[PDB]
């Protein structure tokens, strides 16, 4: 497929350790900066809630997550990502079945334990719950990835 | 006090998984369509058989419930709930015979173990279990409990 360049970038930034103690996988914000690095597309810096105020502000954002996987599916980059009170979440979009015909496929790491994390295996509406999952926002970058 | 509730599949109820004691039966049901050995339950609701009255109630509302995050009360009036969303995590106390929420609190960003003991939250991990951390702090079930 076209969006293969991003799914390699995620499993291979999986056991990466973006921050030099704490793995990729027990740190979301750290497997994003990991998958972007790779691909070589600019991320806003610190937190999860940081980046998604960074992301906010210069990255387009795309009204569903349905339409999150109609990019993703076009080898563009998406971050979906939600504010916390402390820690915010931030995912990579993947193209795929939509769970629930709404939620769009991931990975991510994620403090909150194995359950929190994806390898490409649950949609963001199986990592946020179920009031948080309709209020994410999509943000996707300008130019291609793997064009 | 509370004992960790195995939460396993329930033969002639398809999709369902749940466990019990003495006091309580507690039980989820898996909507996700790809994995038949699910690890978390994002979909509502979470029944609870208080088995000495011989009723039933639902917690209709909740964050993605962790299978094997499930904890009974020695006196079966309480069960421990561990809740994340995204990055966020929580353990939550319910009701066994009303489904009302008796004690929530924040574990965000935490790695996290309990037992009869009590609750041990750590910071600075290396590993999915508490005694990886290099800061652990011990607290009180005794707001979960109300004995």
């Amino acid at each position: 497929s076209l969006d293969q360049c991003i799914v390699n970038a995620c499993k291979n930034s999986w056991d990466k350790s973006y921050l030099a103690g704490t793995p990729n996988k027990d740190n979301c914000s750290g497997f994003v900066q990991s998958v972007a690095a790779e691909l070589g597309v600019p991320m806003p810096r610190g937190n999860a809630n940081a980046m998604v105020d960074g992301l906010e502000q210069s990255w387009t954002k795309l009204a569903s997550g349905a339409e999150a996987a109609q990019k993703a599916a076009q080898g563009f980059l998406v971050i979906a990502g939600l504010k916390g009170r402390t820690y915010g979440h931030v995912a990579v979009v993947i193209s795929g079945p939509l769970y629930r015909q709404k939620y769009p496929m991931c990975w991510c790491g994620s403090i909150a334990g194995a359950v929190g994390q994806s390898q490409g295996l649950k949609s963001v509406g199986q990592v946020w719950n179920r009031t948080d999952r309709d209020r994410l926002n999509y943000y996707v970058y300008s130019l291609a990835s793997c064009s | 006090a509370f004992t960790q509730l195995e939460i396993v599949p329930q033969f002639g109820s398809p999709n369902m998984f749940g466990g019990e004691d003495e006091h309580v039966r507690v039980m989820f049901s898996n909507e996700d369509p790809n994995d038949d050995n699910p690890d978390a339950f994002p979909e509502p609701p979470v029944y609870l058989a208080d088995r000495d009255s011989g009723n039933d109630c639902r917690i209709e509302d909740g964050g993605i419930w962790s299978r094997g995050g499930v904890f009974l009360s020695q006196d079966g009036r309480r069960v421990l709930m561990h809740e994340f969303s995204g990055s966020s995590a929580e353990l939550v106390s319910y009701d066994s015979a009303t489904c009302k929420v008796v004690h929530r609190e924040d574990i965000s960003g935490q790695r996290w173990a309990v037992d009869k003991d009590g609750l041990r939250l750590g910071q600075k991990c290396s590993g999915e279990s508490v005694d990886s951390c290099a800061k652990i702090v011990k607290r009180s079930l005794a707001p979960f409990c109300q004995t």
